[PDB]
């Protein structure tokens, strides 16, 4: 019953931070990784980073490590935080599971749309 | 000497036991 | 194979 | 080896001690 | 539970309790040369936590031991990464053993079985080893009570064909041999015959879940059975994924990295670059 | 950091025809320890979330039509659709999961009809 869902703020004022909670169900965060991917309107996919079962992380250096991924295993929640958003950070943000040693990103959240403006 | 060696060895060690590392 | 067994299984003196 | 010491050979009751403790 | 290292238990039962908190033995298990033990010493002795041995199991000259059903009730896999002269399971000169009773043993990955010179040993003709080993050609099961024809073996059990006749499949008078449909392969199944996940080996607590395996077909990482160790992890003892730091800690008192494996020694043609544990090939002949 | 690049950026084909799109990685994705390529292909129908089609460059995900075929090794890869259906319309991406995970720019598939 694998499910992932993002809870985003919808709007971010330029220079403010973006916080998104990914709530997952049907699997344990201790045994799977969770990645974040974004898609600007009508554009491609950009891999942002991921958090492994052990809590170790990998971040896309293009984000100038403005990005933080943490989690709470007991609450099945994964937290994305990104510092000082600008207009070009406007995109749909997805949390996706990845079963690391066995498969690539199997099971994607519906995604949450983020608009950066005042 | 075959199986008897295991037995012959027991005659010898006894209480003291066998050896390993 | 008792032959093989006996050698691996029976550890001689440290010296 | 013990095989080589007491089968393809003959073991002195000391030779045969060695492997104990 | 814990990963314990290979053990070698001799003379006294005292050291046997070192296995008490253990799930996997990473190495072999040898229990031998116990001349003064009696059945009463084993009436109250059990290691239900043991699920798997990576190398081999050897029982030799253990007096008073009549069955292994209470000692290793949950042992499911013997991987056979290292073997005792081609064997992953050795039962030799086990005076007093009346049955094996390893009713949870589903798979012997790698080696063969040698069960020889066991006066009293029955419940051997009742075991279908073809469900456990790919190769039964190299099994050597001789000189047991079973050879004489007068083992009163008594078993509901899934009888299978070995010669030209169907023969009942059981481990003891109270335990059948588990058989899974051929379609489950070696993954195991539930009581209802539902296949375990393809990354499981032998058995699972729930079907179709790689975090619910009793043991792994391939490798183990972060609670899960995986096909391969992904980077940045290394394949260790041919059953688990470890990080560089673990392999390094081992080495520093002698483990090396080669082809994404953390291994005891460099293979032929290679020498160990010292600063990063990595096997590099030889510029001309190798050091000696 | 591994860079991924895909071609074409887009193309159009009619129903029934075979289609091939490529993916390139700045570094080899072929894993020594098992002889597997750490590459995946995803399909994203418009307005929907992406879907895993192929992993290990050639292994088809369960519930994926035999129409989809992944090929290539090392640094050069291709995705093939062996008889396009009306609903195969979508954007295709390749992802490397050798070191970290990175997506290519994607290829857009359009369908030809009058
Ligand atoms: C018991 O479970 C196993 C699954 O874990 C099951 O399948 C067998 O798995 C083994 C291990 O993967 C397979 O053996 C390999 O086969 C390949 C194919 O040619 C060989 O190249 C392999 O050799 C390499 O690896 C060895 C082991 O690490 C090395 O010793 C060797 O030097 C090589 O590097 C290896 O032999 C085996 O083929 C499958 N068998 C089948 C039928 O798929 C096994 O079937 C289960 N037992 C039963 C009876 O169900
Ligand atoms: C490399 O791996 C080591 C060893 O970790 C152990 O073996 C691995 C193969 C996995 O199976 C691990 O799950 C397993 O722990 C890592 O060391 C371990 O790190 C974790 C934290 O990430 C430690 O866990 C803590 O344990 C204490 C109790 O001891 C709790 O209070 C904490 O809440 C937490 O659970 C673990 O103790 C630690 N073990 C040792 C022996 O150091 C290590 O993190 C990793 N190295 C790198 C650089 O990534
Ligand atoms: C056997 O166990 C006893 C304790 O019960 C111990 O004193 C003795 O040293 C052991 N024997 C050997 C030879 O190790
Ligand atoms: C097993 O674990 C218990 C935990 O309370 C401990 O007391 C005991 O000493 C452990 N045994 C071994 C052999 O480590
Ligand atoms: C298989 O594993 C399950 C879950 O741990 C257990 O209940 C069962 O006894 C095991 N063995 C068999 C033969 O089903």
């Amino acid at each position: 019953q694998v499910q992932l869902k993002e809870s985003g703020p919808g709007l971010v004022a330029p220079s403010q931070s973006l916080s998104i909670t990914c709530t997952v169900s049907g699997f344990p965060l201790t045994a799977y990784g969770v990645n974040w991917v974004r898609q600007p309107p009508g554009k491609g996919l950009e891999w942002l980073g991921m958090i492994w079962g052990d809590g170790n992380t990998d971040y896309n250096s293009a984000l100038k490590s403005r990005l933080s991924i943490s989690k709470d295993n007991s609450k099945s929640q994964v937290f994305l935080k990104m510092n000082s958003l600008q207009t070009d950070d406007t995109a749909r943000y997805y949390c996706a599971r990845d079963p690391y040693g066995s498969k690539p990103m199997d099971y994607w959240g519906q995604g949450t749309s983020v608009t950066v403006s005042s | 000497c075959g199986s008897h060696l295991v037995e012959a060895l027991y005659l010898v060690c006894g209480e003291r036991g066998f050896f390993y590392t | 194979f008792e032959d093989y067994l006996h050698n691996v299984v029976f550890v001689p003196r440290p010296s | 080896g013990i095989v080589e010491q007491c089968c393809t050979s003959i073991c002195s009751l000391y030779q045969l001690e060695n492997y104990c403790n | 539970g814990e990963v314990c290292p290979g053990m070698d238990i001799r003379n006294n039962l005292t050291r046997l309790h070192e296995l008490e908190n253990c799930s996997v033995i990473e190495g072999h298990l040898q229990i031998l040369l116990m001349f003064k033990t009696r059945p009463e010493d084993f009436r109250d002795l059990s290691f239900p936590k043991l699920i798997m041995i990576t190398d081999y199991l050897l029982l030799f000259r253990v007096y008073g031991l009549e069955s292994l059903k209470d000692l290793f009730p949950n042992l499911t896999v013997i991987r056979g990464s290292r073997l005792f002269f081609n064997y992953a399971l050795v039962i030799f000169e086990m005076v007093h053993l009346k049955e094996l009773g390893l009713y949870n043993l589903m798979n012997i990955t790698r080696g063969s079985v040698r069960i020889e010179k066991n006066n009293e040993l029955c419940y051997l003709a009742t075991i279908d080893w073809s469900r456990i080993l790919d190769s039964v050609e190299d099994n050597h099961i001789v000189l047991n009570k079973d050879d004489n024809e007068e083992c009163g073996d008594i078993c509901n059990c899934p009888a299978t064909v070995i010669n030209g006749q169907f023969v009942e499949r059981c481990w003891t008078h109270s335990h059948c041999q588990k058989v899974c449909p051929t379609i489950c392969k070696s993954h195991g199944c539930t009581a209802e015959g539902l296949c375990c996940h393809s990354e499981c080996l032998g058995n699972c607590s729930q079907p179709d879940d790689p975090t619910k395996c009793v043991a792994c077909r391939n490798f183990y990482l972060d609670g899960r059975c995986v096909e391969t160790c992904p980077p940045p992890y290394y394949h260790f003892q041919d059953w688990r994924c470890v990080n560089f730091s673990f392999c390094q800690d081992l080495h520093h008192k002698q483990y090396v990295i080669h082809n994404n494996k953390c291994i005891p020694e460099c293979p032929s043609g290679y020498t160990m670059n010292s600063s990063n544990l990595l096997c590099t090939p030889c510029l001309g002949p190798c050091p000696k | 950091d591994i860079v991924m690049s895909q071609s074409p950026s887009s193309l159009v084909v009619s129903v029934g025809e075979k289609v091939t799109m490529s993916c390139k990685s700045s570094q080899s994705l072929l894993y020594s320890s098992n002889q597997k390529n750490f590459l995946a292909w995803y399909q994203q129908k418009p307005g929907q979330s992406p879907k895993l089609l192929i992993y290990w460059a050639s292994t088809r995900e369960s519930g994926v039509p035999d129409r989809f075929t992944g090929s290539g090794s090392g640094t050069d890869f291709t995705l093939t659709i062996s008889s396009v259906k009306a609903e195969d319309l979508a954007v295709y991406y390749c992802q490397q999961y050798f070191r970290y995970r990175t997506f290519g720019g994607g290829t857009k598939l359009e369908i030809k009809r009058a």
